[PDB]
RNA sequence: UUCAAAUGAGAACUUUGAAGACUGAAGUGGGGAAAGGUUCCACGUCAACAGCAGUUGGACGUGGGUUAGUCGAUCCUAAGAGAUGGGGAAGCUCCGUUUCAAAGGCCUGAUUUUAUGCAGGCCACCAUCGAAAGGGAAUCCGGUUAAGAUUCCGGAACCUGGAUAUGGAUUCUUCACGGUAACGUAACUGAAUGUGGAGACGUCGGCGCGAGCCCUGGGAGGAGUUAUCUUUUCUUCUUAACAGCUUAUCACCCCGGAAUUGGUUUAUCCGGAGAUGGGGUCUUAUGGCUGGAAGAGGCCAGCACCUUUGCUGGCUCCGGUGCGCUUGUGACGGCCCGUGAAAAUCCACAGGAAGGAAUAGUUUUCAUGCCAGGUCGUACUGAUAACCGCAGCAGGUCUCCAAGGUGAACAGCCUCUAGUUGAUAGAAUAAUGUAGAUAAGGGAAGUCGGCAAAAUAGAUCCGUAACUUCGGGAUAAGGAUUGGCUCUAAGGGUCGGGUACGAUCAACUUAGAACUGGUACGGACAAGGGGAAUCUGACUGUCUAAUUAAAACAUAGCAUUGCGAUGGUCAGAAAGUGAUGUUGACGCAAU
RNA sequence: AUGGUGAACUAUGCCUGAAUAGGGUGAAGCCAGAGGAAACUCUGGUGGAGGCUCGUAGCGGUUCUGACGUGCAAAUCGAUC
């Protein structure tokens, strides 16, 4: 046969990312001394747009406590967050919104926003549009803190990891239908060749494995195994089940 | 009713070759090669234009003297008057409040 | 083009003078077979690649 | 040039010398700028004159 | 006058794509293309530069916000909690 | 070097 | 290139040690519809720029000619 | 296409002239990009080539010809490419481009064996390549050649780099004064470091302003027509870069304190976070006056001569109009799950190191003055003959300027400027053809099938169904009018009033009425056939270059699936390797 | 099978630029006016939206199964679209 669409998409030829417009990784501040012993000011000197980013980011200005120099770090926008605005980074820092404390300092309930998984990440865990982190519990005792993602999952993380408080912005934006082709093609103009999609069934079989035959049908299964190798994988990957969920996610 | 040619060899209407129809001593049409358009300085805070500078490309500032580029005010061609106003009261205000939120706490551990 | 590189300029230059018929007296000279210049060439017939 | 003063005189347009419609001749847009800049430059200079008051202009502005 | 009983802003769209669709648009248009209250200026001035974005013509302030609305119900649900979380835990 | 396109023909060969 | 129009900087002028030039041009203008009259206009010609001063009366456009050094090489016309 | 003449051995084809035509400014014009490469131009010349000819030529032979401090490359970065360190690989070599590296150079000096070490201090980026359309230091007019020109001549400017003196400014209150302010000026110290701006930015819409063009009145000149008429038809009446004074929407300052709410745009926004109003500040896009600069260039007249050839005079003025065309620009508005480059480079600011005067000093962002500006490109074509298609091929091939009339219109049709008048000709006019047309009566009976053709067509007025996602259907269907001439009515701008009008100027838009004519009149050009229903795909969109444009593909929408980073999907021979990922479940991947 | 050359055609992505008459319909928002045993609607304008529409340049390539089919052309020509 030939080489399938989704086996072209790792050489990263034409399917890599369109990262032009983009202003930079939006990662929080490095964890040096002032955010593990106190808190640190910095003000918020402009939310912007960012191209392939449904969320805006924030251009939050630290000042370095070790050179006459200003630096500038880029942070993904709470919502609420605004020009004008102090934030504070650090272990000592009020729960207030756009803040940036560790998740040992704060109670359960909170909810937090590009947290640290690891300390020193820089930001991992609810980063997009709308999605928030919540806190559920702690464990003072072999520092670790239990949180709930945005998925469903419960997950125990370093209670020395970091967290901004508040909902990350632009939420809601997913409930507007697109209606147009045009506006999914210039959504997809801006973040990766991921669009548009043929499908297999509609292909030759030298193509896709659900290609060919006088009707357009699969065949064989669409739930793959987790032990099929690059070629195979095409449908739905180590489908626990299938079809329409008529019920509870039984978790 | 002449008709005109781009004086230079680039022939495609881009920003770098605009051109304005100029009527010569000659009595012809000819085309003259205009510059892009200088755009104002702004202040760093406001973003808005700010007033005494002169408008020019970036090199052209190195030609002239310090008052086309200057007002004699503190933070002169860098920011607005009324930014400038702003940040003096500010400075003033909240110097005088940490002060007094000084002698709260010398006041206060005092007593106890 | 017009606007060109020195190389490519030059090796025109040496086409150029490379276009020439014979020097009519080699011809009269002892043991020739020279008759014609046969790696003559014309603009319209026969491009350099360059 | 004869053309043109029959045409002034309003030769040469009727119905039969119309390709186009009125508003490719003549847009309402064209039209309704040129009524109301006469209208606001005549109550501008009737309030500067003092035949009209501030309360009077506003409400004919609007009007 | 009034030009359209029920499809307001999604004139534009026609007849295509469905009158359901439209009318998820319309809710949602109307939101993001109308001028909100600035809580710092006290004016009707703010309005959206692109997804998330709030800016008050005068006032000259910017805030994060949602895609079509200011603030998301979840996000004032938010605000509220850390509110009472922090007046809460010292007091 | 020629592959004319006219002696193809399928009507009435099979 | 520039005008002047105080005859003192124009005198100032002339004696500079880089002008050896200069040219008295004479025109023939209308002040209005009843009087023709005879503008001059002397050129001088320093390394850089060209000095201009417009005279509109002839008594003293024929001192200030005059009034001229001898080092000057002048062009009347 | 035609006639004549000249040339020539010889002329349907060369040259000139005369005439008739075409391209018709979305050109057969004038210039360029790529490519070509001397095809440019002259002289000589016709064996081959120019599918006939040939005295001609992009042919043949011999020669000439491309002049730059300012146009460009050069420099900067883009997507990306790619050494080094290191790591893989038997290896050719692969990975990766700041990485697990001890990765470098900049100011002031300090000495006066002396040349440059030590004295300090500063600084951490971490090669390089990558755009003749991006960014970018600076030049314009006139003239000139067979052939070159923003490059040469003449004149008039500007930028950079470096030298440097004078004048001015400033200082004994050492590093300026004025203004309530916005801010202003000829200048009017300012190191390290740091901030900020410019560079630097979408698209559409309309509104305003300008430029050139178009149109047009008067006048100064020239040509044309002139049986008759025509104060007439055509044409010239121009002013560069640069410099100085002035000139603006926006924005800003002061006085002052707003409801009886006012100001205000075509567009509805603004105001106790201080409106309107009165007075001022600013950007100098842009325009005006002046210089440049009339001496140039254009139109003319007169006197001259084998001649090189001129010489001499005049005039080159004053206005007006606009939904006008093109273009530039400004202030605004709409759109977005799309918010529409970077870097070189330049400037300003903060700061206050260091250095500085009084019998004399510091300052060269003020003026003037001195020197230099290298390398390569630069001709011509740019296409029914200079490129690619085997070629002098109806094919293909990026872009700029863009007159008048008709008319909605860079539609089609005619014309001016400019350019061609090329494509084998002659004689006849049979069939059959190709292209184009017409047809009595009928009217799809033709045919697989109304294929093809006809019919319809513009604008104005009237009228307009089923159905419907209420948005549409819809120009539904279907009807009437349209010329010319003479009139009428309405719709405007600017000036005018102690503390109701008048004068004047200038537009094309609409509507109506008489009259008229072989009842014609969107008179050529141009320009929809419609209706009732069904299968089918929602739509727009896409593909089988060279037999299938479709019901196929895509699409929005729906649903499912996997993954919480020590991860999912995918890549790689391996790798201290990679894409997703400048990512993080409103995400990525798979269906 | 081994080792090499090709994205000057074409496919797709990225960067940087350029290009695209005149008309029709007439969406939001806004103005005025009328109406309202209270409530909010109706009319006339403005405005100038849309992967709308007629239709140029342009891009394509439906039909004539037209011309040509030892062509002008190893895919062109003309009308129609
Ligand atoms: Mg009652
Ligand atoms: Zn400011
Ligand atoms: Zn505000």
């Amino acid at each position: 046969g030939r080489v399938i669409r989704n086996q072209r998409k790792g050489a990263g030829s034409i399917f890599t990312s369109h990262t032009r417009l983009r202003q930079g990784a939006a990662k929080l501040r490095t964890l040096d001394y002032a955010e593990r012993h106190g808190y640190i000011r910095g003000i918020v000197k402009q939310i912007v747009h960012d191209s392939g980013r449904g969320a805006p980011l924030a251009k939050v200005v630290f000042r370095d406590p070790y050179k006459y120099r200003l630096r500038e770090e880029i942070f993904i926008a709470n919502e609420g967050v605004h020009t004008g605005q102090f934030i504070y980074a650090g272990k000592k820092a009020s729960l207030n919104v756009g803040n940036v404390l560790p998740l040992g300092s704060v109670p359960e309930g909170t909810i937090v926003s590009n947290v640290e998984e690891k300390p020193g990440d820089r930001g991992a865990l609810a980063r997009a549009s709308g999605n928030y982190v919540i806190i559920i519990g702690h464990n003072p005792d072999e520092n670790k803190t239990r949180v709930r993602l945005p998925s469903g999952a419960k997950k125990v993380i370093s209670s020395d990891a970091r967290g901004v408080i508040g909902v990350i912005a632009g939420g809601g934006r997913v409930d507007k239908p697109l209606l147009k082709a045009g506006r999914a093609f210039h959504k997809y103009r801006l973040k990766r060749n991921s669009w548009p999609k043929t499908r297999g069934v509609a292909m030759n079989p030298v193509d896709h494995p659900h290609g060919g035959g006088n009707h357009q049908h699969i065949g064989k299964a669409s739930t793959i195994s987790r032990g099929a190798v690059s070629g195979q994988k095409a449908g739905l990957i180590a489908a626990r089940r299938t079809g329409l969920l008529r019920g509870s996610q039984k978790t | 009713a002449q008709r005109v040619t781009f004086r230079r060899r680039n022939p495609y209407n881009t920003r770098s070759n605009k051109i304005k129809v100029v009527k010569t001593p000659g009595g012809i049409l000819r085309a003259q090669h205009v510059k892009k358009l200088a755009t104002r300085p702004k202040c760093g805070d406001c973003g808005s234009a700010l007033q005494g500078i002169s408008t020019l490309r970036p090199r052209q500032y190195a030609t002239v003297s310090k008052t086309h580029k200057t007002v004699s005010r503190a933070y002169g061609g860098s920011r607005c008057a009324n930014c400038v106003k702003e940040r003096i009261i500010r400075a003033f205000l909240i110097e005088e409040q940490k002060i007094v939120k000084k002698v709260v706490k010398e006041q206060t551990e005092a007593a106890k | 083009a017009a606007q060109k590189s020195f190389r490519i300029k030059q090796k025109m230059a040496k086409a150029k003078k490379q276009n020439r018929p014979l020097p009519q007296w080699i011809r009269l000279r002892t043991n020739n077979t020279i008759r014609y210049n046969a790696k003559r060439r014309n603009w319209r017939r026969t491009k350099m690649n360059i | 040039r004869a053309h043109a003063q029959s045409k002034r005189e309003g030769r040469h347009s009727g119905y039969g010398k119309r390709k186009g419609t009125r508003e490719a001749r003549l847009p309402s847009q064209v039209v309704w700028i040129r009524r109301l800049r006469v209208l606001r430059r005549l109550l501008a200079k009737y309030r500067d004159a003092g035949k009209i008051d501030k309360h009077l202009y506003h409400v004919l502005y609007k009007e | 006058a009034k030009r359209t009983k029920k499809v307001g802003i999604t004139g534009k769209y026609g007849v295509r794509y469905g009158s359901s669709l439209r009318r998820q648009v319309k809710k949602l248009e109307i939101q993001q293309h109308a001028r909100y209250d600035c809580s710092f200026c006290g004016k009707k001035t703010v309005k959206r530069g692109a997804a998330g974005i709030w800016t008050c013509s005068c006032c000259k302030k910017t805030v994060a916000g949602g895609a079509y609305t200011v603030s998301t119900a979840a996000a004032a649900t938010v605000r509220s909690t850390i509110r009472r979380l922090r007046e809460m835990v010292e007091a | 070097f020629y592959e004319d396109y006219l002696i193809f023909d399928c009507r009435a060969k099979r | 290139a520039r005008e002047i129009t105080d005859i003192k900087q124009f005198l100032e002028l002339t004696r500079r040690a880089d002008v050896k030039t200069a040219t008295v041009k004479i025109n023939k203008k209308l002040n209005k519809a009843g009087k023709p009259f005879r503008q001059t206009k002397f050129k001088v010609r320093g390394s850089s720029s060209l000095y201009t001063l417009v005279i509109n009366d002839a008594g003293k456009a024929k001192k200030l000619i005059q009034s001229l050094p001898p080092t000057l090489k002048v062009n009347r016309l």
